[PDB]
């Protein structure tokens, strides 16, 4: 399955990247998913767009790596990350371990 | 390729143009949906125009079961036999299994849909396309149907309009060329199947890949649908590839009629001399749009005669008034004036051509006005180098081209060949 | 959208059915689609439902121990729970696909879910 | 030509018929105006009439402006290559010249006439005929729709007239023989072409016109009308020049199969003895009408059998199923009597065939009952028998019209020639 | 025909096939009514539909009915000429006279009723079906008269079913084969004749008598009715009858491609070992069915390699790609391994044939997994056994199949011939 880093920690402001790496997103867009600890998650960037609720980030997609590049620190983007893709023949979905983020 | 030299024999070389090749082929997957969705209770037709279709499909879902070969139940890691025109047939073949899963996936959803095209997709490049059957005419005549108050007359606008439909299919359904597909939706190709580099098109490219060979990989009775994998070109402008037609005129040897049989085109691909067969190649303004290499080595004599050395080249005897006795050479004419008139600028002014002389070639400006067996004209330049008349050129292969005059020579070669030896 | 019914307490060994209703949602025009979060892990993959009933897709522990239906009549999302041991202990969130038939283009993409409803309780003794 | 003692061999020469050349032709001027015309009111079926004729316009404008690279850019009275063919069909489209004043003058009055055909001629010849499609149905339906149409029994009722006369324009307009001219207009040639030239064919003449080819030499996108110039016939019965068909039969030598390969058809025309080709040509009750001249030479051993020398014909081994075996000769049978079972007078009454010998000639009522093959038919009365020379013929050219039979025998010719030189 | 020791020089022999011949032939009546049937009122003035056959019938009459030979008119207990071909073609025509008083009887209560089809039978072996044009869709829109409430929209609705009809008519009319007379009324073979010797076909034996040529034997222009004297073929299965199915492959030698230039087919029954035609058959699972036995004796050379002695075999240059260079005889591939890229167990264990040897045997016992020029394959476990060790296989019979290179090379074998005694 796709993996990505455990976790990473900034200071209250500048700018914040998170990757994902595996055998899959060379052929196949990617859905990076936040959840704050203790509610559902949702989702951020699908394909190479962007939900209008989210503007403030949209990520960068690469030949075999995948890059969620955010800026700025609030209330908001105290947690994980999950990087997520169609699975290879079309069947399954595949999650990576959420990439613990603090402002 | 020389052109000089050559037009003094009566071999015509012609427009010399570029070529491009599909090496390679971006595939895709149609998926037909030969049923119309209507959107206001019901068509009372649609069974009857449905039953009509009915005796198409049903022939179709045996045509692919019990016709397959299973060449491959190895998967792309009792086969019997199956060549190289096979093994590529289902290779690619191979690969709808692998996307069968995903192909199905979008047939449980185009069931319930009125839009007539859906481009829906998974990968980045590759995009699966969905055609219904008359849904565009559907929408155009739906909208009237409000004011025809009926299942039908109202429907028998749809009743009409399938069974026209159905009069159009059946037809190259009855290896299907792109051009059946597109003909029945009016639609054409650079609407529907065209991403990244398989988009911009110019418009010879676009009759090229009309011309290519669609599959069809799967029948659901069900859904009365079709699943076509085409295969959509990459034209790569191959390099050094000039593609000359040639043509051949009756160069005269004692008042006979001869010619020297050149093929349908000639290329220049580097050392690579040899002709080519075009006839499956779409002409563009510059350039030949071919899907395989189709050139094929020449004899020595033919690929010697067109490097020069006339003095190598086959020679045919006339039989009916098949090739040329006249043609226009540049700004000048070219012309075998033994057979046919040419008499330079006075109408009454017949020049003579000497009889060991095939064709007399009339430009710069020595007629500046040439009448042939009538008519009139006006030369303009570069017909000829400073009137350029050749060495005596002798020709001495003579060919001829029907089996019997070959068997019938070879029996007096038998024939003394025995008396030879004593 | 909101998409939430929750309920469940159970033993090892014992049976389950999870159900999820999509008020304000086009439920049958819609797929559907489960996710499991273990407590001290992450997110992991479940079972799949198309817009229709016509494809099931499971990854019930990469395997087929689960049963999730889909019912267009009552727009609710109902997941079988069977024969729970030492896997099953997490929450439950019932998810709907962004893609669905006016917008057909994200189709193909299953892993495109575009809002989750409130997670409910599972438990392995 | 000696039809008699030329059935001893097999070279079964057929009834002689005529012979017929269109050599000056003369020319006229079609105008296609794909559009129809509505008398009185703007209708609801006009606003798609022009929509779904969109395709084919486009497809013809850019295709023919592209078509006419000039090959005689030099008027009559920077060309690459032209041949014989293609300038004599190029200066047939300098004649649009001087006719587009009438073409452009008729084209106005077109714009608004409401006539099915229209002609106006400054001469006869070289004259202007006009076509309006449908517009003659378009007469027949406005006669009930004036007052009933409700924009469906006239809106959808020419909707679906043109949209069936789209689908067969698209067809036949896709280089164009004048059967699809004139059968989509439902009108006969005799018709459109009302004047002193069509009035003259025979009845077997005017269906070859209707296989001549028509070009087109003019295209507007403003009317949508075509521009056709026919070439309309001026026949000659020529003279000496007669069409025999010919046949050949299994002469059996040694129980061998063998039959002599002569082409479909003979012609003999003064000393000019044979060759003959008949798939471009058409033929009457007793004349035969082409195009062309199409008599080509043959081989001189291949001459020489049809002139009477019988023992220098070609001798062709017979694979299967390609030669008759049996015909009837005018009032007589001729058979291979080893090979088919020829009973006389009584199907157990077999006749008795010499192996030396070829096929055998019952005439004259030698037997008044004859059963090819256990089928029995009577002899007739005046047919004509003839057993001088039973001289076995001995045909000696033996030919074989398979190129890898040649290539294996001309290897024994070789590799038993290597070896003579030492 | 061994396929083993054959498979050394790129001949892949298919699998072995039944060959059913239809050596006897029934016969039936078909009777067809190109007019329809309406119960009143003109079908609301259809009448004008009546007059679309006399544009398509009208010429028919004296296209076969007032001409013909007239072949026999001698007793069947000038003539002109015709071969056995118009001899058997001219018998069935007798026959019809026999069964012709019958013809008119059905003819008398065909042009009443309303039932689509008809049938009366005289004799066990000869009964007689009668066909209306368009009856069964007559049949139903008679209801839509009252049911739409409206003559029109109906006989409008029928006008243009027959203007498609004869449209669906003029195709194969403008020989006939049945499958016309079955899809122009779009019908069933099995619901035709109703006979014992037609309810016995399999799926491919009743798509062979779809193809049989279906004969004119009367028209009436009276009541627009043609009278098709249809062919029913007895498909018996000829016994001790192999047909193979023969492909070729690039057996290289010193880098340059050839071939082996087998048939299409190859059959085997008993001793005769020629070649075969499958163009007129058709294709069944596991048999051949064909109107004829195609078979046709090959050259001894051609005769002798495929009976074991592979020395003699004919060997042809490749030009351009038209033999697959690689194909799955088997389960184990064999190939030109220095014109495609082998390997085994993994991309980079190239395969290298020897600078002697051509094509190469690879086998699951050899090579568990191969990929060619791409790709990947596990090999199968089949027949296909080891390379066998073959000695060194010289091909002694250089041919070629330009008739030019042929005529080109012998002209230096009579250079050769002409000094040899000087
Ligand atoms: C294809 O059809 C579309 C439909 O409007 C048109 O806009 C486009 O120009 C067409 N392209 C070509 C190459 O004909
Ligand atoms: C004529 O020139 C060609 C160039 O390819 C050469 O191959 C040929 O041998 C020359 N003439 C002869 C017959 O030697
Ligand atoms: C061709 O023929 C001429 C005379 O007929 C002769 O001089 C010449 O050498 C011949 N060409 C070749 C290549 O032998
Ligand atoms: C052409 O058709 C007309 C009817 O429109 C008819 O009177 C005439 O005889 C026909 N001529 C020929 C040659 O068929
Ligand atoms: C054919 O026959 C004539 C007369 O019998 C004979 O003079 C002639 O030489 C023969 N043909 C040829 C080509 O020799
Ligand atoms: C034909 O060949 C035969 C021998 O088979 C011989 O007797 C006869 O003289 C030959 N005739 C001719 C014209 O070659
Ligand atoms: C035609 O015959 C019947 C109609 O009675 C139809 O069901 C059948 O499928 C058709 N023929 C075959 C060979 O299936
Ligand atoms: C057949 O094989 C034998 C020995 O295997 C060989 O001598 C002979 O040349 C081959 N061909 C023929 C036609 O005998
Ligand atoms: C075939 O050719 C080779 C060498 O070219 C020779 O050794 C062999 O004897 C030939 N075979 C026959 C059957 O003549």
């Amino acid at each position: 399955e796709l993996t990505q880093d455990p976790a990473v920690s900034v200071a209250l402001g500048q700018t914040v990247r998170i990757t994902c790496q595996g055998d899959i997103l060379r052929t196949y867009y990617v859905s990076w998913y936040q959840q704050k600890p203790g509610q559902a998650p949702l989702l951020v960037i699908y394909g190479k767009n962007n939900r209008p609720s989210v503007d403030r980030f949209s990520g960068s997609t690469s030949g075999d790596t995948a890059s969620l590049t955010i800026t700025g620190a609030q209330a908001e983007d105290e947690a994980e990350y999950y990087c997520s893709s169609r699975d290879r023949s079309g069947n399954h979905v595949l999650f990576g371990g959420g990439t613990k983020l603090t402002v | 390729i020389d052109i000089t030299k050559l037009q003094h024999v009566g071999v015509l070389v012609n427009s010399p143009k570029g070529m491009k090749i599909s090496q390679n082929f971006e595939t895709r997957y149609l998926i037909l949906s030969l049923i119309p969705k209507i959107e206001d209770s019901n068509s009372c037709g649609d069974q009857q125009i449905k039953q009509y279709k009915r005796l198409l499909d049903r022939l179709i879902i045996p045509l692919y079961d019990g016709l397959k070969l299973q060449k491959d139940v190895i998967v792309t890691n009792a086969l019997g036999v199956a060549t190289s025109a096979q093994i590529t047939a289902a290779v690619a073949l191979v690969e709808a299994k692998q996307a069968k899963s995903d192909i199905e996936k979008l047939k449980e959803a185009i069931r319930d849909t009125n839009k007539a095209v859906q481009s829906v997709c998974s990968s980045v490049g590759n995009c699966i396309v969905a055609i219904k059957s008359v849904q565009d005419y559907v929408n155009k005549e739906i909208v009237p149907s409000i004011a025809r108050l009926g299942c039908e007359a109202a429907g028998l606008q749809l009743g009409i309009a399938l069974t026209q439909h159905y009069s159009e299919l059946t037809n190259c359904f009855g290896g299907i060329k792109l051009q059946c597909i597109a003909s029945l939706y009016r639609t054409n190709i650079t609407e529907i199947f065209t991403t990244s580099t398989v988009d911009k098109y110019d418009i010879y490219d676009l009759l090229f890949t009309e011309s290519i060979k669609v599959r069809v990989i799967d029948v659901d009775l069900n859904d009365y649908s079709i699943t076509l994998q085409v295969r959509l070109p990459l034209l790569t402008r191959l390099l050094n590839t000039q593609i000359y037609k040639v043509d051949s005129i009756s160069y005269n040897i004692q008042n006979r009629e001869w010619y020297i049989p050149l093929p349908s085109h000639i290329m220049t691909k580097g050392a690579f001399l040899g002709g080519a067969d075009v006839k499956e190649c779409i002409e563009a303004f510059s350039s030949y749009i071919c899907p395989s290499d189709p050139g094929f080595v020449l004899n020595h004599e033919m690929e010697s005669c067109l490097s020069g050395n006339i003095s190598q080249c086959p020679r045919t005897t006339v039989t009916s008034d098949i090739v040329p006795r006249y043609a226009f050479v540049n700004g000048g004419v070219v012309a075998n004036c033994i057979t046919t008139t040419c008499t330079c600028n006075g109408i009454g002014n017949r020049i003579n051509q000497p009889p060991d002389q095939g064709v007399k070639i009339i430009t710069h400006k020595e007629c500046n006005t040439i009448g042939i067996n009538g008519m009139l004209f006006n030369t303009n330049k570069e017909g000829t180098l400073a009137f350029y008349t050749p060495d005596d050129i002798t020709l001495n292969n003579s060919v001829a081209l029907d089996p019997i005059d070959i068997s019938i020579e070879l029996n007096k070669v038998k024939s003394d060949l025995e008396e030879s030896k004593e | 959208q909101l998409l939430e019914s929750g309920g469940g307490l159970v033993q090892p060994g014992g049976s389950l059915r999870l159900s999820c209703a999509a008020s304000g949602f086009t439920f049958s025009s819609f797929g559907m689609s489960w996710v499991r979060q273990s407590p001290g892990k992450g997110l992991e993959w479940v079972a799949d439902i198309s817009h229709s009933a016509g494809f099931l897709n499971y990854a019930d522990s990469v395997k087929g121990r689960f049963t999730v239906s889909r019912d267009n009549s009552k727009s609710t999302l109902h997941l079988q729970m069977k024969s729970l041991r030492a896997e099953d202990t997490a929450v439950y969130y019932c998810a709907k696909r962004l893609a669905g038939l006016p917008d057909l283009e994200w189709l193909l993409y299953p892993n495109f879910l575009d809002h989750w409803g409130q997670g409910t309780l599972v438990t392995v003794s």
